[PDB]
């Protein structure tokens, strides 16, 4: 499905307006509140003291048509940022009584132009207006991808178009958006119309426009190519982009004229649609992820909290983790016991935090087939998982499986266990102190013994996201240290996100671990190249983890585990936005820190520009041990 | 939380 | 509607 | 429908028993997450290895028949306030067992009982469980309305019981109650199941329990009578509070045998059915406020800030006010113009504050019917209304209306006025500085004059009511003094709350004031003789305002006008509940204070405990000017 | 459904 | 926000 509008600049009437608008298909239509060529005067008289209504009544149609079908538009005369007293005055005053007419009818959204390299005052009147009353509405600006400056033709006899190749030059309107959007502190009401020129840029920039707020993508009716049943269609590069706009779920506003005199106007619209059915369908993954997309969520720490039953029913919906476990458990029996003692050889197998089961049953699964005798115990601290567990076992298991009601890191086995398996990676690597759990079992394990998952690696990746920010900003939690919720990780869908560098590894842990130094204290620092001259927001982090042997599974981009989705990436935010350019490789730090009684991560980065030292001593985020 | 977070 | 309505120009 | 369930404590298969259950027409079962007599031991040696599963596995249900399905209930033998220190430490384990599993299970319910005057260990468990971990399961505390001591019949030959009136014996119950929540702290999470029983205690108790934070009812089948057709039934008082329940969104639980065994089990059911349908339905009032209900919303201040066209709209949903306003008009047009002036006498009217135009309109068609001459001056500041009126007034109102956009206090009329109506009136009587513009545009009324508004009264009665206490407790929010929430009123829709008393008139204002020396500024001191020991809670305010002669709008209780919804009751909390007792009455003061350019109210009860000064200086709630 | 059903007890 | 409220 697909929410597209309408834009009109004149509009004699409203009811029959509407229902040819709504005859046409559109959903919404953008109009202008005032008469866009009615100029007010606010301080001269006796211009200002103008009799008669000024504008059309709110009456003409209802509050719900109001709050839904219509979407306003600033007044084309009013340019605050002019550069006499006199125009900038009335231009202030203009866009005040608009914004507040706007408030009063109650518009779902606003439309505000952004088309000039400065336009503080601007910014200046909307963060003064969105602090004023209730103003429920929202902001779209509308900048261009392109500068007209630059797309105009080079008609000019002594005014040649500028021919040089300004890479840097191609991305001032972003840098337009972005001067406004610090003015207004990162409004979490203020975000972007993106207007499609007919010639698109270099790729670098369009991705530099994913991340931001796009709400609504403005497609001037001039930009279609016309095939030979004389419809209107797009260029291949215009249809990428608008499959990449409808994967972010913008709303597409169609602008011009008729240019397609020979057919409906609707067939533009049509047209779209037809896009919309040409969107490959969502694989499982994306249907899987489908509602919680860019959502914060706090990491589980299953060591100090207990999880329900329906977190262990979401966590068995996943096939390809067991599936893999069984595949990596089978391969490793049948390398430890040779054919010839099949019979004879029994191998004892431990599950360390086995939940409700499903552990147990790829274990039991994988040695019927790989025919090799096992005895299974099934270690797991929370009494309700443990009921459920010795519920399974008197119905099902039978004496194969010993269950044990005890912490692996204190429970004393009966017997040295030829293989460990265990299920602790959190979205980080070792989020759940998997590290700790499985060096505090290792004292029961063979010398010749082997664990499962084999070893785990982490990696970080920059990733630059406006909305990630404004959501991690807005995560403010009263009876807490104001700036707490920059200081401490979450788990996100990073769906609508800009990164910055491919990722590379950060911290690696391998059991069992036979150094006799056993430390998991640990300290990294990574270079990042940066080829976009963005605005760093925070850190993705992934993992890969290598269960035994060829058989891996993995979150990372590039060697997502296909159809997996038991794991979401982690985000470590940084408290400050900071600015890079094509060259300053960004230098950060991490720190792995403990201390016998609970577990944190420090980062920082040096640069191109230092920051503060984010959650040290634990001050802000920890996992109990 | 469904995924890996409350 | 018509057949190819759809198809991209050139 | 009416959500009723069964309570069921031998339950020895889960499938077949929801299967009869919902047959029955039950919408939820309460059943023992642990077999009731299975005792459980922590701290002896032979009993704390039993070996086994301790209760039935949760996979014998989709998670969400456990979340929506089932209630869970605290096993019998456990007594945390035993006095034996095995039994109260095995109580206390085995109770945050319990708690712990159906946390585990996510029940939407957990029914916990308070049998026993003491409760003080099972209160701080409790407590101590909430405050541990994320969870959502609500506790429903079982408490019958006559405590089981009393209901005893008089066997025992040592021991008779009296048939003493016993007014202050009546209430232990809810003292039980009161004392535990007070324990948890007005815990939102912790709410009353209370048991009917055979017999009701005095009215007053009943009264007193509806306005505490009821989520169920428990109706033992023993308390229902034969009809001579042998199906159950309930008696004339049972009914009655039935009906009340109902009004307050009850779940009922039925409990017990299936006595009438000739019968179903059904026909009980079906017998609340018969109740549910049949009682009185929602007259326009309550249908009008159903969905805000105990839901606190801050008063509006049109003078500081202008309204939307919303608000605007849901004030002229209400016929009742503007049809007495153009009463109010006909009788002061027919009282002012004799017949023999019908004509040649044009009497000059102003509506200040018109909004969008219902009260000339009004005012317009009140002329009409009084068939007198008049000439209109339609006042308004805010900008678009200013707007709307114009608009109206181009067509559809001849010259008759002269719309102006100005503050009445700053507006120069150019003609004196013989009537100016106004609707500044809020929820308290001048809540919305009616006193202050009023006596603004009294400089243009004529000598001889007539104010529609006429003369308005505010009305103060305490109320107790636990639900809107911790509801305002909720409105606590960063960035500002914590106690503030309770320094301001908020519009309510009382519905879940009990009246200490009868209104009684707090300030009075009348207009023109023709005398020297206007001020606004006021002190009032009330005493209300209590019946019942209670907590009071807050102050419910109401106004009720006489429109020129014999015509009044009313919101107090006891003469409120009909139909009339335009206004709610205003609330004035109290940071601490003040306990009374039978006989003691409540002295409380309000001040009024109107320094420059600001106003605001200070109220606070002296007696029969002393209480701080709310909102001194106006430092949490203020109207501005 | 018999009539009378729910009427009160005498 | 109804009744008189917001
Ligand atoms: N130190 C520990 N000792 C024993 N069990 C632990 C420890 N730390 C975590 N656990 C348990 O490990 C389990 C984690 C797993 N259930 C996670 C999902 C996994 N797919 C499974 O079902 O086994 C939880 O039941 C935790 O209670
Ligand atoms: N000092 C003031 N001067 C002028 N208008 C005012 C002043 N204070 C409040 N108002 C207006 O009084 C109006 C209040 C009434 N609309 C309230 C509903 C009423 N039924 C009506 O429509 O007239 C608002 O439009 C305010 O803008």
């Amino acid at each position: 499905r697909v929410s597209s509008g309408r834009d009109l600049n004149c509009v004699p009437e409203i009811a029959d307006t509407l229902g040819a608008v709504a005859k046409q298909g559109f959903d919404f239509l953008c109009m202008p509140v005032f008469h866009p060529r009615f100029k007010r005067e606010f301080i001269q008289e006796p211009a200002k003291n103008r009799p008669g209504p000024q504008t059309r009544s709110d009456l003409l149609l209802s509050g719900r048509d109001w709050n839904t079908l219509i979407v306003g538009k600033l007044s084309p005369w009013i340019r605050p940022d002019s550069k006499v007293e006199k125009i900038r005055r009335n231009s202030e005053a203009a866009m005040l009584q608009e914004l507040n007419f706007g408030a009063y009818l109650g518009l779902p959204a606003f439309l505000l132009p952004l088309n000039q390299e400065d336009n503080t005052n601007l910014a200046r009147v909307l963060t003064n207006h969105i602090h004023t009353g209730h103003h429920s509405s929202m902001f779209w600006m509308r900048v261009p991808l392109v500068a007209p400056e630059d797309l105009r033709d080079d008609i000019i006899e002594n005014a040649p178009t500028t021919h040089t190749e300004e890479y840097s030059g191609e991305e001032k309107t972003w840098m337009w958006w972005h001067n406004f959007r610090t003015l207004c502190d990162y409004s979490k009401r203020i975000a972007v119309a993106l207007e499609i020129g007919a010639d698109l840029p270099s790729n670098h920039v369009i991705d530099r426009w994913l991340g931001e707020p796009i709400k609504a993508a403005i497609l001037p009716t001039s930009i279609f190519l016309t095939n030979k049943k004389g419809f209107p269609v797009l260029s291949k590069m215009h249809q990428r982009l608008i499959f990449r706009l409808l994967k972010l779920e913008v709303q597409f506003i169609i602008t011009g004229t008729n240019h397609h005199s020979e057919k409906e106007f609707c067939s533009y619209l049509q047209y779209l649609e037809y896009l919309s059915q040409n969107r490959p369908p969502p694989n499982a993954y994306e249907l899987f992820a489908k509602g919680y997309e860019d959502y914060l969520q706090s990491p589980l720490q299953p060591l100090m909290d207990n999880l329900e039953s329906q977190t262990y029913e979401v966590f068995e919906k996943d096939p390809i983790k067991y599936s893999q476990y069984q595949q990596a458990i089978y391969k490793c029996l049948l390398d430890r016991v040779p054919e010839e003692e099949k019979d004879t050889n029994v191998q004892v197998l431990m599950v360390l935090g086995a939940g409700r089961g499903p552990l147990v049953n790829a274990s039991l699964r994988a040695a019927k087939q790989a025919d090799r005798r096992i005895k299974l115990y099934a270690v797991e601290k929370n009494p309700n998982a443990v009921v459920t567990l010795e519920n399974w076992q008197f119905e099902e298991w039978g004496s194969q499986v010993t269950v044990v009601s005890s912490d692996m890191r204190e429970w004393v086995a009966p017997e040295k266990a030829d293989i460990i398996v265990s299920e602790l990676l959190g979205s980080f690597a070792d989020n759940e102190l998997s590290p700790e759990c499985l060096d505090g079992a290792q004292h029961f394990l063979k010398d010749d013994g082997v664990s499962i998952p084999g070893e785990y690696t982490s990696f970080l990746a920059p990733i630059s996201s406006s909305k990630l920010y404004n959501e991690v900003r807005a995560c403010r939690e009263k009876d807490r240290d104001p700036e707490a919720q920059f200081e401490m990780p979450y788990v996100v869908r990073l769906h609508n996100f800009h990164q910055l560098s491919a990722p590379q590894p950060c911290f690696t842990f391998s059991h069992p671990n036979r150094d006799p130094m056993i430390d998991n204290n640990r300290y990294c620092t990574l270079e990042f190249p940066v080829e976009v001259n963005t605005v760093l927001h925070g850190f993705a982090g992934y993992f890969e983890t290598v269960l035994y042997q060829d058989i891996t599974l993995s979150i990372r981009p590039e060697t997502h585990s296909p159809g997996m989705f038991s794991w979401f990436p982690i985000l470590f935010p940084i408290k400050q936005p900071i600015t890079v350019r094509e060259g300053q490789t960004i230098c950060v730090r991490f720190w792995r820190c403990s201390n016998s009684k609970k577990v944190w991560y420090e980062w920082a980065v040096t640069a191109p520009v230092c920051s503060a030292i984010h959650n040290p001593t634990g001050r802000s985020y920890t996992i109990g041990l | 939380g469904r995924g890996r977070g409350r | 509607t018509v057949a190819g309505q759809f198809e991209d120009a050139d």
